[PDB]
């Protein structure tokens, strides 16, 4: 699926619209967030173990076979962490952290992990991107949806300063748990900003999103949401963009910090060549 | 960063 990307069964399908996103739309020229709304979110996707039953990472539907997600979920060597295809499973459809939802999710088994060759764990995470391919197409309903990847045009109007994207998850609330998928909508920070507010060498495979000290808003994403969706609405077609994928941060809504994030564009083309190859 | 459950029924 890929045709109807971007549009939400219950929201653009039926011509409603979400709590906060006219929040994303007049900035065009997780801790802190809230409760998303049940379909809000279909391309979200629960990385799981299967050993101990665990939330290990967010992801994102891209199609019926492809799951994108972060590559530190699956590699990690300085935390020992190195998962292969049966050692997780991924669950779509959620709104509940905990419970399995009966008749709403669906769940996957992996037939292949793909992890950027130059995926830089040993210094700054540079290029954390992986791609999983799923045993089984999943069937799309109201709760599951894939997202769609921007291309060049929508990512050189869309990733600027300013404007606000939105990051969803079942990580922790401060740096417990909550019972449903939280939402923060972020506005997206200056590079020189990003740069300064560290000792991490940034690169241009990443871009930072957060509220300034002075700001008064806050949040963030936090442990459990990695791998997670950085989105956008694009106000020319309407559909939903992923510009990025959650990364790294210095803790979670430190002041002064900002939460890192994979720029999806940028790695578009190693994204295509594995889905054409594989 | 860096990265209660309900176990799942024999259904996948």
């Amino acid at each position: 699926g890929g045709a109807d990307c971007g549009l939400r069964p219950l929201f653009e399908k039926k011509s409603l619209e979400d709590k906060t996103e006219r929040e994303l739309l007049e900035s065009y020229i997780i801790v802190e967030g809230s409760d998303a709304e049940i379909g809000m979110s279909p391309w979200q996707v629960m990385l799981f173990r299967k050993s101990p039953q665990e939330l290990l990472c967010g992801a994102s539907l891209i199609s019926d076979r492809w799951v994108l997600t972060a590559a530190h979920c699956l590699l990690y060597p300085p935390w020992d962490k190195n998962f292969t295809e049966n050692d997780l499973l991924v669950r779509i459809g959620k709104h509940s952290r905990t419970r399995y939802e009966r008749n709403i999710e669906k769940i996957s088994m992996l037939e292949k992990i793909y992890i950027h060759p130059r995926y830089n764990w040993r210094e700054n995470l540079d290029r954390d991107i992986a791609l999983m391919k799923l045993k089984k197409p999943v069937a799309f309903s109201d709760y599951i949806h894939p997202v769609c990847l921007p291309d060049r045009e929508t990512a050189a109007s869309l990733l600027q300063a300013g404007y606000k994207g939105r990051v969803t998850g079942w990580g922790n609330l401060k740096e417990g748990q909550p019972s449903v998928l939280q939402v923060v909508n972020l506005p997206i920070v200056e590079r020189p900003v990003c740069k300064d507010s560290t000792r991490i060498r940034i690169t241009d495979n990443m871009f930072c999103a957060g509220y300034k000290p002075d700001e008064g808003k806050r949040g963030d994403a936090c442990e459990g949401d990695s791998g997670g969706p950085f989105v956008m609405k694009s106000p020319f077609n309407n559909r939903w963009y992923q510009m990025g994928i959650v990364s790294w941060g210095e803790g979670c809504d430190r002041d002064g910090k900002y939460g890192f994030y994979t720029h999806v564009f940028r790695l578009k083309k190693w994204i295509q060549k594995v889905i054409d190859q594989f | 960063r860096x990265a209660d459950y309900e176990p799942i029924p024999e259904e996948a």
